[PDB]
C-alpha cells in the first residue's frame, strides 16, 4: 500500500 | 556537449 | 560531525545547491549539519530535511525490494548483498531517528511542526519495521504505533481535520496498521473517520485547500479500495 | 582492501545484483575488487566495469555541470566550495579507474579487444579530467587522452574490421574528443565520416545479429555528424 508521496 | 558512446 | 565547522546559513544555502544538483546523500548530509546547530527548523527547512533523506532512504528501500525478490526466487551472496543494503538503510533510519529525538521533537515550537516530527518518527520506525525480524521487529512496531499515536493525539486537539499535515500522518498511520501490524480493521476505521470527518468540512475551504485536501483523502480512498 | 577477503565469483556476481539494482557505487567497488585478484577480465566483465564506473562518473559530471552553471551565473564562497567538492570527488573516481587501467588491464600482451576496450577507457577518463580541468594542467591532460585514443586507434586499425562495435565505438568517442576537447572540428567531422562510410561498406558481412550491433553505433556516428554539419 502506498504512502505519502513527499 | 555533444554525446559520447551511451555505455 | 563532518559539517560542524561549517555556518547553519552555509549549509542550508548548500542543501538547496545539492537538491539541484540531484545530489540527494550531500543534501542530507548537509540538513543533518543544519539540525546539529541545535536551532529550530523554518517550514520550508523541515520539507528541505524530509525531502532529502526521503530520496536516500528511498533508494535503499527500492533496492532492499529488488534484493529482497530475487532472493526469495532462489549461494551466500545475494542474502550477503541484501544484508548490506539493509545495513545501510538501518543506519540512516536511525540517523534520522537521532535527530528528531536529539532534539527536533523536543524543541518543535508549535502543533504543526511537533506533529511533523512525530510523524517522521512513526514512518522511519516503519521503514525499519519493513525489514526487521524477531524481537526487534516488535519493539520497533511498538515505537512506531507510539509516535504515530502521540501525533494523532495533538493533530485531533491543534489541526482542523482538513489540515494535509493531519491527513498525511493518518494517511500513514493507517499504512502502517494494515501493512506492518498486521491490523486491518484499524488501519480501515482510522482511514474512513479521516475522510469523513474531512469531507464535513471541505465546504469553508478556499480552492487550493479544497484540491489539497482532496488530494490526500483520495489517496485515503485509494487504500481504502485496496482493503475492501 | 574492504574486497580481499571476497572469492572474485561473488563479486561479479554481487556486481551483477548491484547493477540490478541500480546500486552503482557497490557494483564499480564490486567490480575494483575483482579486477585486484589479478586475472584478466573476460568480455563480459569487461562490460561490467565499464558500466559501473560509466553511472558513478556521470552522476557526478551531471551534477559538477549544473554546480558550474550557478556558479558561472553568480560571477559567499558556497557555490564555489560546493562545486569544488563534487570536482575533487568526480578526480578522485577517475584516478580510481586510470589506476586501475595501469596497475592491473593495460598490457603489451593482450587480444586485440583488449588492448583497445582499455586504452579507450583510458582516453574517456583523461577526457573527463579534462572536462574540469584549466590551464596547462589541462594541457597535459588533454594529450594524455588524445595518446591512449590514438594508440588504441592505431591497433584497431590494424587488428579489428572496421564494423567492430569496440572499434566504431571508440571513434565515436575520440572524435567528441576532437570537437568537444580539442577545439577540432574540422577533424571530428572527418573521423565521423571516414568511420561511418567505412563501416557501410562492410556490413554486407555481417550477419543479423552484428549487423544490429554495428549499425547502432553507426547511427550514434551519424547523430554527431548531422548534429555538427
Ligand atoms: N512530504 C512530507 C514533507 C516533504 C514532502 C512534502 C509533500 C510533497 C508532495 C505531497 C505531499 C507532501 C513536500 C515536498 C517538497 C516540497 C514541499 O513544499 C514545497 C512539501
Ligand atoms: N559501453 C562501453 C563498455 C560498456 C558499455 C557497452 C555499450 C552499451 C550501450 C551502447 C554501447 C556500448 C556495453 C554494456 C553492457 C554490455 C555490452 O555488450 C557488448 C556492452
Ligand atoms: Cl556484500
Ligand atoms: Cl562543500
Ligand atoms: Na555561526
Ligand atoms: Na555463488
Ligand atoms: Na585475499
Ligand atoms: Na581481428
Ligand atoms: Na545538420
Amino acid at each position: 500500500t502506498p504512502s505519502l508521496p513527499g | 556537449r555533444t554525446p559520447s558512446l551511451p555505455g | 560531525g563532518a559539517m560542524g565547522s561549517m555556518e547553519r546559513a552555509s549549509l542550508i544555502q548548500k542543501a538547496k545547491l545539492a537538491e539541484q544538483a540531484e545530489r540527494y546523500e550531500d543534501m542530507a548530509a548537509f540538513m543533518k549539519g543544519a539540525v546539529e546547530k541545535g536551532e529550530e527548523l523554518s517550514c520550508e527547512e523541515r520539507n528541505l530535511l524530509s525531502v532529502a533523506y526521503k530520496n536516500v532512504v528511498g533508494g535503499q528501500r527500492a533496492a532492499w525490494r529488488v534484493l529482497s525478490s530475487i532472493e526469495q526466487k532462489s549461494g551466500p551472496e545475494v542474502r550477503e548483498y541484501r544484508e548490506k543494503v539493509e545495513t545501510e538503510l538501518q543506519g540512516v533510519c536511525d540517523t534520522v531517528l537521532g535527530l528528531l529525538d536529539s532534539h527536533l521533537i523536543k524543541e518543535a515550537g508549535d502543533a504543526e511542526s511537533r506533529v511533523f516530527y512525530l510523524k517522521m518518527k512513526g514512518d522511519y520506525y516503519r521503514y525499519l519495521a519493513e525489514v526487521a525480524t524477531g524481537d526487534d521487529k516488535k519493539r520497533i512496531i511498538d515505537s512506531a504505533r507510539s509516535a504515530y499515536q502521540e501525533a494523532m493525539d495533538i493533530s485531533k486537539k491543534e489541526m482542523p481535520p482538513t489540515n494535509p499535515i493531519r491527513l498525511g500522518l493518518a494517511l500513514n498511520f493507517s499504512v502502517f496498521h494494515y501493512e506492518i501490524a498486521n491490523s486491518p480493521e484499524e488501519a480501515i476505521s482510522l482511514a474512513k473517520t479521516t475522510f469523513d470527518e474531512a469531507m464535513a468540512d471541505l465546504h469553508t475551504l478556499s480552492e487550493d485547500s479544497y484540491k489539497d485536501s482532496t488530494l490526500i483523502m483520495q489517496l485515503l480512498r485509494d487504500n481504502l479500495t485496496l482493503w475492501t
